[PDB]
C-alpha cells in the first residue's frame, strides 16, 4: 500500500555500513560491538522516520 | 527597549503615561484600567483641554492586545501646592453600560424560552456582541424583575445554571462553564516568583450542601411540586460535618438543583485555596499552569482567576496572579 | 547484581600526536587528531582514552567570539561556533588565547597570555570533569618560553570521607 | 603588596564600558546573601534561613587629565545615558554586564582647572526573557498526545457494522473480553475500599457488560476502554499496579487469525489495549524511587521493547503511518524521563570502603547521622552487620 | 523566667511561636487566637510538612488554662523577597461549627417546650457541652427559621430573655443572666495602669 | 489530527536525548566534546 517504495531493510542497512566505512574508517567494516556499530543503527532508525 | 506596554485612546497614542495599571478578573463582569497623565499650564497663555468623557481605550502589552474599553469612563484632575499637577483617567469594559443600566425589556416576562434566547434579547439593546460557548438550558418560567439591572439578572440566572460570566480581552461577553484550556506556563519557585503567600481556610467550606424549591410548570402542582423536589450534594474533601442548606430561586428541577449545588461547591472550594503570586517582568485568565512550592508542597495544576499588570516610573514593572485549583 | 552498575560509556576523544609530528627548522610540534585502532582482520576502531586531556585540546585550539571593535569584522571570521545558540549552561565554546596584542615590553605581553589561559581553561571546572587546574609560566629570554598545564583528576569510586568541597559531577570519566 | 617587583599595569585590567575606553581610578564592589534570621520569645535559641543571593553593585571613579578633557568627558557622558545595559570591564572583577544607575560630574574653573572627575554607580543586570519564565517540565510524562493518537488509530479500523457479517459476532466478543480484563484489574486493586463511589463504579461495569448493543458503536466502545483505565490507574499509587498492568499486557500480545478486513478489526483491539497499558505502566514507574541505577535502567528497557514492537506493527505495510510517528515520538519522550530518574532521582554513587562494616557505622561515616541507615537496606545486599566492602549511597551535597 | 504563656497543639508543644495574641469577648459567641511560627526551607533537601487544617489547640497563661479551641481553622504561609518566610495560625472556640453551620433540626417547629430544652436539641447535633445556669422560660410556640444558622437563632432567642451567650475558658457554652461574681484586682491609677 | 514542522529547540533536544540514550547509555553530553559536535551536525541535517 506504500506509495514511496522502500527497499528491503537488509539492502538499506548494507548501504549505510558501506558508506560509513568508505568515508570515515577508510574501507574497513565495523566491529560488532563498539561506538561505530551503535551510531550506524541509530542512523538507520532516523531514515525510517 | 521595544515598548512592552502601549496604550491607545481614540486612535491617538498616549506618549506621557507616567504610570499605568490593568486588572482583569474572572469573578466579575468587566475589567478595569487606570492611566496617570502629566499636564502643564503656562499662566497668561493658551491651553488646549481635551476632557473627553468617553471614547475607545486600548492597551497592548508586549505586542499583544490586553484590554478593550468603553474608555474615558472617568476623568479627575489632581493638584498640589507642592509636588506637581497631574490628571488621572479610568476605563472599563464594553459592558460598562450593562453594569450600570436598568433593563428596558419589551414586555418583562418570557413565556417559554431558553437562557441563551433571553440573554440575547436583554443585552442587545446596547449593541454588545455575545460570545456563547456553554450548554443551552430550557426553562418554562422566566420573569425578569422590574427595573433590576442587567448585571444582577445575568449573574443571578447564570449562577443557577452554573455558568461563568466574564469579559474577554477583545470586547465581547464570554459565558463559559469551564476553563479555556490554553496551557500556560510553569511558575516554579526559585526561577520567577517573588512572593506567593498561599493560604487555606476552614471557615468557607461545607461537607454537605442541600437545596430546595418548588416547581412552576403547568402540569405539576401539589405534593409533587412542594415536598418532592429536594436534592443533596456532598464535597467529600472536608473531613468534618458542616451542613448547609439553600433555597432555589426559580423553577426547581432535579437536574437544576445539582447544577446550582455544584456551582456553590466550586466557589467554596476555590475560596479555600487562594494563592497570590508575583512574577516580575510582564497570557490570559483561566489558563492552566504548573506550580512548584516545595516548602508547603504545591505540586498541583492550577487555574488562574485574576491578572494584573502594574507599572511605575521608578523601580516597578510587575504582574500578579490569583490561582485556584 | 554485579557491582559494575555504571553503564555510561565514552565516545571518541582527540589525542595528541594522533597524526604524527610536523618537523621544521624552528622545532618539532605535535599534530593532534583522531586515532585509528586496527584489529587482526581489519575492522578499524577509534580510540577513547584520556577524555579530559582530549577535552582540553578542543578548548585551547578553537577561536571564540571576537570582541566588538567599532570598525567591524568580516562575516566569515567573527569567531565562535554557531551551535552555541542552543546550549543552556550560559557559556560560549572555544577559547580566545589567540586574540592578544603586543602591549608594552615582552614581559607584560607574556603575563597577559597567562591570564587568558587560566580564564579559558577554568571552564573545565564548571563542566565538572576536573576539580582544579593551574598553569605555570616561566620566561627565560628572547626565544625560549615554556608553559605547563596541570589538571587534577579523581578516581571513579569514592574512597575519602569528609571533603571540604564537593564530589565533582561527570566524574565517570575518572580523570 | 609584598616585594618591590610589582607592576600595576600587569595586574589591573584596563577599564571600559560598551566598548569606549576610559581611565579608572578606583574599584569597589558589594556582595552578600539574603537571610531571614528569627528570634523567638522567652527562648535561649535562635534560627536562620537562606533566601537567595543578593544583587551586586560596582562603583568606579574616573579622571581626565589630557588636553581638551571637556570634549572627552562630555562625550563619555553621552554613552552612560545610552539606553539599555552593556558590557563593563571592571578593573579587578573582569568583564561583567551592568547598567549605570547614577553619575556625578565634578569640575571647577578656579579651584582646579584642567582635570575632571566623575563618580559612577553600576548595577549588575542579567538579561531575562519577557514571558516571566518559560522553563520546561521534567517531572511527569505527557499522556494526552499518545492517548489521542491511539484513539484515531483504533477508530480507523474497528467497525463491526461494516466487516463481513459472519465475523461480526467474533469481533464483538473479543471487545467484551478486553473490557472484562480491565474489570478484573480494578476489582483487585481496590479490595479494601468501602467508600460510596466503589459501589457506583462496580454497578457501571456490570451494566455495560450485560447490555449487548453497547459495543456496536465505535464511539461507545472507545469511551468505555479509555475510562476503564482511568479508574484503574487512580485505584492505587505506586508498586501496587505493577502486577495488574503486566498481566493485561500479556493478554494483549495475541494476533488475529481471520483474513482481510476482519483481521484489522480485531488487531485494533489488541494493539490499542497494549499501548494504553504500556503508557500507564510508565506512569506507575515514575511514582516510585529507583532502588539502583542498574535496576532503574532495567525497568526502562522493559518499556522500550514493547513500544518498539508496536511501532513495527503499525509500519509493517504502511498500515497506519500517523500512528507509527506518534509511537516513535512518545518512546523518545519516555526515555528522556526514565533515564533521568534512574541516574539522578536520588543521585546514587558507589563508595569504596576498606572492609565490611555495620550499616549504622556506614551511615554515620558517609553522612554524619546514624539515623539514616534505613536507606541503605534496600540498595545493598548482605546482612545488616556485613555491609560492604563496596557500598551504594547518595551524593553528599553540603 | 518560668514561661508565663505556653501553647499546645494536639499534645506537641510549640517552641517557636515568635508572636501570640489571645482574645475573649463577652459580646460574642466564640473566642479567638493567633500564633506566628518561624518556618525554614533548604533547597534540594527534604522538608517535613504538617499543614494541619484541624486539631486541638490549648493556651496556658502562667500555669493556668486560658483557652480551648477546634484549632488550625486557618493556615496561611506568608513569604517575602526580603525580611523572611513564616507561617500563621488561627483558632476559635469548640462551638465554631455552630457559628458556621446551618441547623439540621429533626422537624423544625416545637409544639410546646422551654428554651433550655430547645438549645439542647440544637447544640447537641455537634456534641458541644452546654453550661446552663439561668432561669428556665416556658414558650408556647417556637419554630426555628428554616436554614438559619445556629448562632443567629440562639442569639435571637436569648436576647428577649436577658440571657448572655458566651464561651468559658474550658470549651463549653455558658448562658448567664449576670456576672460570675469572681472578684478581681483593684486597678488603681499610678499603680498598674499604663 | 495533524503533525507539523517541529521547532528548533524542540528538535535538537529530541536528537540529543536519542543519541545519548542509545549510544552513550544515559551519559550527559558534555559541551565542547566530540559527541557535542556530532550532535549539532546531526541537527543541522534534520533542519535543512
Amino acid at each position: 500500500a506504500c506509495t514511496i517504495q522502500r527497499p528491503e531493510p537488509q539492502a538499506l542497512r548494507d548501504k549505510i555500513a558501506t558508506r560509513f566505512s568508505t568515508n570515515v574508517l577508510g574501507g574497513a567494516e565495523i566491529i560488532p560491538e563498539s561506538n561505530e556499530f551503535y551510531v550506524v543503527t541509530l542512523e538507520y532508525a532516523m531514515q525510517e522516520e | 527597549m521595544i515598548k512592552p506596554m502601549r496604550i491607545f485612546i481614540g486612535g491617538e497614542e498616549l506618549e506621557t503615561y507616567t504610570s499605568a495599571r490593568l486588572q482583569r478578573t474572572k469573578k466579575q463582569l468587566t475589567g478595569s484600567l487606570t492611566v496617570e497623565i502629566f499636564l502643564n499650564y503656562v499662566p497668561s497663555k493658551p491651553v488646549i483641554v481635551n476632557a473627553v468623557r468617553g471614547k475607545e481605550i486600548l492597551v497592548y502589552v508586549m505586542g499583544e492586545l490586553a484590554f478593550t474599553g468603553e474608555g474615558g469612563s472617568d476623568v479627575t484632575v489632581n493638584f498640589a501646592k507642592g509636588q506637581g499637577y497631574s490628571v488621572t483617567l479610568t476605563a472599563r469594559g464594553r459592558t460598562k453600560y450593562l453594569v450600570d443600566s436598568s433593563h428596558s425589556h419589551p414586555t418583562g416576562s418570557f413565556k417559554d424560552t431558553s437562557d441563551r434566547k433571553v440573554i440575547e434579547a436583554l443585552v442587545k439593546e446596547h449593541k454588545v456582541v455575545l460570545d456563547w460557548q456553554g450548554t443551552e438550558v430550557k426553562e418554562p418560567k422566566i420573569t425578569l424583575r422590574d427595573g433590576n439591572r442587567i448585571f444582577n439578572e445575568i449573574f443571578e440566572r447564570c449562577n443557577q445554571n452554573c455558568h461563568f460570566a466574564y469579559e474577554t480581552r477583545d470586547g465581547k461577553l464570554l459565558v463559559t462553564d469551564g476553563t479555556t484550556g490554553v496551557v500556560g506556563e510553569d511558575i516554579v519557585l526559585g526561577q520567577n516568583i517573588l512572593d506567593f503567600s498561599a493560604e487555606q481556610s476552614e471557615d468557607r467550606a461545607n461537607s454537605e450542601i442541600t437545596v430546595k424549591g418548588h416547581r412552576v410548570a403547568k402540569d405539576v402542582w401539589g405534593k409533587n411540586a412542594i415536598v418532592q423536589p429536594v436534592q443533596s450534594v456532598a464535597d467529600s474533601w472536608v473531613g468534618a460535618n458542616i451542613p448547609l442548606t439553600i433555597q432555589h430561586y426559580g423553577d426547581a428541577t432535579n437536574e437544576s438543583l445539582q447544577r446550582r449545588a455544584k456551582f456553590e461547591a466550586d466557589r467554596r472550594a476555590a475560596e479555600s485555596k487562594s494563592v497570590n503570586v508575583t512574577v516580575f517582568h510582564v497570557w490570559d485568565i483561566g489558563n492552566i499552569h504548573y506550580v512548584e512550592i516545595p516548602p508547603e508542597g504545591i505540586f498541583d495544576v492550577m487555574e488562574c482567576v485574576s491578572l494584573t499588570y502594574s507599572v511605575d516610573a521608578k523601580s516597578t514593572l510587575e504582574t500578579q496572579l490569583e490561582l485556584a485549583p | 547484581n554485579f557491582e559494575t552498575a555504571d553503564r555510561r560509556k565514552r565516545f571518541w576523544t582527540t589525542q595528541v600526536a594522533a597524526c604524527g609530528q610536523s618537523s621544521d627548522d624552528c622545532g618539532d610540534c605535535a599534530r593532534p587528531g583522531l586515532q585509528l585502532l586496527c584489529n587482526g582482520e581489519g575492522r578499524i576502531t577509534i580510540a577513547t582514552d584520556n577524555y579530559v586531556a582530549g577535552l582540553a585540546l578542543n578548548i585551547l585550539l578553537t577561536d571564540a567570539s571576537k570582541a566588538d571593535t567599532g570598525c567591524g569584522w568580516t562575516p566569515g571570521n567573527r569567531g565562535g561556533f554557531w551551535g552555541d545558540s542552543f546550549r543552556s549552561d550560559n557559556m560560549r565554546s572555544g577559547s580566545k588565547i589567540r586574540q592578544v596584542t603586543a602591549r608594552g615590553s615582552m614581559r607584560e605581553t607574556v603575563a597577559l597570555i597567562r591570564a587568558y589561559a587560566i580564564d579559558d581553561l577554568k571552564k573545565l571546572v564548571a563542566y565538572g570533569v576536573a576539580k582544579s587546574v593551574d598553569v605555570d609560566l616561566t620566561y627565560q629570554g628572547s626565544n625560549k618560553i615554556d608553559m605547563t598545564i596541570m589538571i587534577q583528576g579523581v578516581d571513579g569510586n569514592e574512597s575519602r570521607v569528609g571533603l571540604t568541597g564537593e564530589r565533582i559531577a561527570n566524574a565517570w570519566v575518572w580523570s | 603588596m609584598a616585594g618591590p617587583c610589582y607592576n600595576p599595569n600587569e595586574h589591573y585590567l584596563p577599564a571600559s564600558f560598551k566598548g569606549v575606553p576610559f581611565d579608572a581610578d578606583s574599584s569597589d564592589s558589594e556582595h552578600g546573601r539574603n537571610g531571614a534570621e528569627a528570634e523567638f520569645v522567652f527562648g535561649e535559641r535562635t534560627g536562620y534561613a537562606d533566601l537567595g543571593i543578593k544583587i551586586r553593585s560596582y562603583s568606579i571613579r574616573a579622571r581626565f587629565q589630557t588636553n581638551d578633557h571637556v570634549a572627552l568627558s562630555n562625550a563619555f557622558i553621552a554613552v552612560l545615558e545610552s539606553t539599555g545595559p552593556g558590557l563593563l570591564v571592571h578593573p579587578t572583577r573582569g568583564p561583567v554586564m551592568a547598567a549605570c544607575r547614577s553619575a556625578r560630574v565634578t569640575d571647577s574653573k578656579v579651584d582646579a582647572a584642567g582635570v575632571t572627575y566623575i563618580d559612577i554607580d553600576f548595577v549588575e543586570a542579567n538579561d531575562t526573557v519577557t514571558g516571566f519564565g518559560l522553563v520546561g517540565s521534567l517531572i511527569a510524562l505527557a499522556l494526552s498526545p499518545i492517548i489521542t493518537a491511539t484513539e484515531e488509530s483504533f477508530k480507523r479500523y474497528y467497525s463491526p457494522e461494516n466487516v463481513r457479517y459472519y465475523n461480526s459476532e467474533t469481533v464483538i466478543a473479543t471487545m467484551a473480553e478486553a473490557v472484562q480484563q480491565v474489570q478484573t484489574g480494578y476489582l483487585a486493586l481496590s479490595g479494601n475500599d468501602t467508600s460510596q463511589e466503589k459501589w457506583t463504579i462496580v454497578r457501571d461495569f456490570r451494566n455495560v457488560l450485560i447490555d449487548e448493543f453497547t459495543f456496536f458503536d465505535p464511539a461507545n466502545s472507545w469511551n468505555v476502554l479509555r475510562n476503564g483505565f482511568s479508574y484503574l490507574d487512580s485505584a492505587a499509587v505506586g508498586q501496587d499496579k505493577f502486577t495488574i498492568l503486566r498481566n493485561i499486557i500479556n493478554w494483549s500480545s495475541s494476533h488475529s487469525e481471520l483474513d482481510g478486513e476482519s483481521a484489522d478489526a480485531q488487531n485494533a483491539i489488541f494493539s490499542a489495549v497494549r499501548v494504553l497499558a504500556t503508557a500507564y505502566l510508565s506512569k506507575a514507574y515514575m511514582e516510585t524511587v529507583a532502588s539502583t541505577v542498574n535496576e532503574g535502567l532495567a525497568q526502562y528497557d522493559q518499556i522500550a521493547a514493547i513500544l518498539e514492537q508496536e511501532a513495527q506493527i503499525a509500519q509493517e505495510d504502511c498500515h497506519d503511518n500517523e500512528f507509527f510517528l506518534s509511537i516513535r515520538e512518545f518512546s523518545v519522550s519516555v526515555a528522556r524521563v526514565m533515564v533521568n530518574r534512574a541516574y539522578n532521582s536520588p543521585a546514587l554513587i558507589v563508595y569504596s570502603f576498606p572492609g565490611t562494616m555495620h550499616s549504622l557505622v556506614v551511615a554515620w561515616e558517609i553522612f554524619g547521622d546514624a539515623k539514616r541507615s534505613r536507606e541503605l537496606e534496600g540498595r545493598n545486599t548482605g546482612a545488616p552487620w556485613a555491609i560492604g566492602p563496596k557500598v551504594i549511597a547518595e551524593r553528599v551535597r553540603a
